[PDB]
């Protein structure tokens, strides 16, 4: 968390707070009951684990080997607010521009297509997983070209690109991304191109 | 132990080849599979317990979800004779 | 794919896995499969000795 | 609504009755196949959803119906 | 998109004297020494050749039969 | 702007004399540095930086 | 019913039966746009 | 000393050799650049329930604008085309399957796995790097 002597009390305060708690197990399996209440011991430690996995700062990663840096994070954090907390830093300021970041074309474009991408693997999968039940074994190894070549099914991101793009209504909630160009006068057209 | 599955309403002897082949890829801890035709949208899993029928029914198609408890098996003879 | 009036297993193929005769009704309205025979109760439910897919009541 | 390509638009009401008979027809024919009880307690409480969203969508509680573009439907 | 016939205020013909501004202002003389030269004493004329831009031109490129 | 890679970018920050954070603790006598909001290390003085 | 149309891109003469056409293209070149021409017909403005 | 006249005559030069839709031109092009390789290796690649077998994703690419007639054949398609016959303005992506059996990989095969709708005036674009004389001609 730091270093000062009142950061440090206020910690040994918590500290004391937080006697009740040992090991890092015991904190697994409360957050396991935290998370899935009735289920068996080893469901809910595992899928609490799984939670701090890549529910907790996932952009510092998602490995069980990133604890340490996830810790530090966290604790910085901390000392933030018992900063703010004892005065030594003012408020965020969150209409400040240094917290705005504007979303191009690009990154929303990357969205999609990840979305969409991602349906097309499972429709890809279940394609393949189908073939090889129905049509047997010895006909998907003999010809893996065409095992492959006829399963792919570009119209599903196609139309899913498509209509997000055409109707403006995007994944995640976002909607009124994409609106229709206005063509009154030049005025018009260049001002809509940038807003 | 056995668990009842809520599937679709048309392909639930597709669902159930899924399974069947699924079952192979992580060696799940399945004992049979059971999807009659008196029931519609529902199968039946052979499973010790909850864990591993969620984890077997994660990715495959068609199956929403498996209903909470653990049907008797006093009530299935008269579907399987 | 098939299944035979005795057997009543189904069969992907013309012969079937278990019995020579080629015999096969077809007529699997229902589909029961086991893993596996030793562990499973509803294969020592029916007597069945042999992991895969059955019928009922072809 | 008879729509300009040429398929009928149906109202959202209709198509929830629609589900409703469907579930309605579904539990009846399970009742009387006796299916075992987990199976019927599992319709029975999919047909009490159905008329609950069928009679109020927005109550609070449940995941509101969705029409076939995902836009949440409307009723009673 | 092509030069106006009559002034709007007045009426005074001055769809002849587009060209000749232009090439005369273009080769160096003051161009109000050329509006005056061209005889145009009130301003609501000046405005039309002062202000006009030639539009014709480049739709021309656009076909429609 | 658009994005340059950020691993470029960390290794040109880590050469210029940052020590990691792994290695000391955020002594007030040490500036803290961020890179695209992450700590990334410490330094002696910042202005200098 | 057979009528005389303009082509979109080299504007010229096609002539085609829209009724019994399938494949609508102008034959020198595959441009699929094709305009109607304007009759021969005098036509009246009123200079307004 | 400079004069607000001289700050003027840099200042123009910025509008005469950025433009004024810069910021959607480079996203676009990054995008195009780096953003579909990036989402295909987040992915890794398809693994089918299929026993010893598995599929590695490779590169992907951005074809040329073109549409498919229905009687025909692929064909370039300019803008003007597209508005007048309410088509898309889209180009094909091509993408790397590389079969893995026995966890042990073999030739890849290049399939379609879609249409991507191309921003008019990128680096991907038709029209990109024309000349006035040839604008006009494509209308
Ligand atoms: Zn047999
Ligand atoms: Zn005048
Ligand atoms: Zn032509």
């Amino acid at each position: 968390v730091g270093n000062d002597p009142e950061v440090q009390q206020i910690m040994f305060d918590n500290l004391e707070d937080a006697s009740d708690i040992t090991t890092q197990q015991e904190a697994l399996e409360f957050i396991g009951k935290l998370v899935a209440p009735g289920q068996a011991r080893e469901y809910r430690l595992k899928r609490a684990e799984y939670v701090i996995d890549n529910n907790l700062l996932p952009h510092m990663g998602v490995s069980p080997e990133d604890r340490i840096k996830k810790a530090y994070y966290l604790g910085m954090m901390a000392l933030k607010v018992i900063e703010l907390s004892l005065g030594r830093r003012p408020e965020d300021d969150k209409d400040h521009y240094a917290n705005k970041r504007l979303r191009l074309a690009g990154d929303l474009l990357k969205d999609l297509f990840r979305v969409a991408f991602s349906q097309l693997v499972k429709d890809i999968q279940y394609q393949m997983t189908k073939t090889y039940q129905r049509k047997g074994d010895k006909y998907t190894f003999g010809n893996i070209h065409r095992f492959i070549r006829n399963s792919i099914r570009p119209d599903v991101l196609t139309e899913r690109i498509e209509h997000a793009l055409a109707t403006g209504a995007w994944p995640g909630g976002r909607t009124g991304v994409s609106q229709l160009l206005d063509r009154t006068n030049y005025m018009s057209t260049l001002s809509h191109l940038r807003r | 132990k056995i668990f009842a599955v809520r599937v679709t309403h048309g392909q639930e002897e597709t669902t159930a080849k899924l399974i069947y082949s699924k079952v192979r890829t992580y060696n799940l801890p399945i004992y049979a599979i059971l999807a009659p035709s008196r029931v519609k949208g529902y199968i039946f899993v052979e499973a010790p317990n909850k864990g591993v029928v969620d984890e077997a029914i994660r990715g495959i198609r068609h199956a929403r979800g498996v209903l909470p408890g653990e049907v008797p098996f006093k009530e299935i003879e008269h579907f399987l004779e | 794919e098939k299944a035979c009036r005795h057997c009543h297993y189904i069969t992907s193929e013309d012969r079937c896995p278990v019995c020579g005769s080629r015999d096969l009704s077809e007529e699997w309205f229902d589909l029961v499969i086991i893993v596996d025979v030793e562990n499973s109760e509803i294969a020592k439910k029916i007597g069945a000795k042999v992991p895969g897919k059955y019928a009922i009541r072809v | 609504i008879t729509l300009e390509t040429g398929i009928r638009a149906e109202d959202d009401l209709t198509h929830k009755l629609v589900d409703i008979i469907r579930i309605n027809n579904r539990l009846k024919q399970n009742i009387e196949a006796g299916a075992p009880q987990l199976i019927i307690e599992d319709l029975w409480d999919l047909l009490q959803y159905h008329v609950t969203t069928y009679i109020n969508n927005e109550a609070p509680g449940v995941p509101p119906a969705k029409h076939k573009s995902g836009r949440p439907l409307k009723t009673l | 998109m092509i030069v106006p016939v009559r002034c709007f205020t007045c009426g005074k013909v001055i769809g002849d004297k587009y060209y000749e501004f232009k090439r005369r202002v273009e080769a160096g003389e003051d161009p109000e020494k050329v509006l005056d030269d061209l005889g145009l004493e009130r301003y609501c004329c000046r405005r039309m050749l002062l202000s006009h831009v030639e539009l014709i031109d480049d739709i021309m490129h656009y076909r429609v039969y | 702007t658009t994005a340059v890679p950020e691993e470029e970018i960390r290794e040109y920050l880590m050469s210029l004399g940052i020590v990691p954070i792994e290695v000391r603790r955020p002594d007030p006598t040490l500036w803290r540095v961020y890179l695209n909001g992450v700590l990334i290390g410490t330094i002696e003085d910042g202005k200098a930086l | 019913v057979e009528a005389v149309y303009r082509c979109f891109k080299c504007g010229r003469e096609v002539k085609l039966d829209l009724s019994i056409t399938r494949d609508l293209r102008c034959p020198y070149c595959g441009s699929k746009i094709l305009y109607k021409p304007r009759p021969k017909v005098p036509r009246r403005v009123k200079a307004i | 000393d400079v004069t607000p006249d001289d700050l003027w005559i840099v200042m123009e030069s910025y509008w005469q050799e950025k433009g004024l839709v810069r910021q959607h031109l480079d996203s676009y092009n990054a995008f195009i650049e780096r953003g579909l390789q990036e989402v295909v290796n987040e992915f890794g690649g398809i693994k089918p329930d299929i026993p010893d077998f598995e599929v590695k994703f490779g590169k992907i690419r951005v074809g040329e604008p073109e549409f498919q007639e229905p009687h025909g054949q692929r064909k370039p398609l300019y803008p003007m085309d597209a508005r007048i016959r309410n088509l898309t303005y889209a180009a094909p992506l091509y993408l790397e399957m590389i079969p893995v059996i026995k966890g042990v990989e073999q030739d890849p095969v290049e399939v379609r796995i879609g249409e991507l709708p191309i921003m008019l005036k990128s680096k991907v674009c038709r029209l990109y790097g024309l000349s006035d004389e040839e604008l006009i001609k494509l209308g």
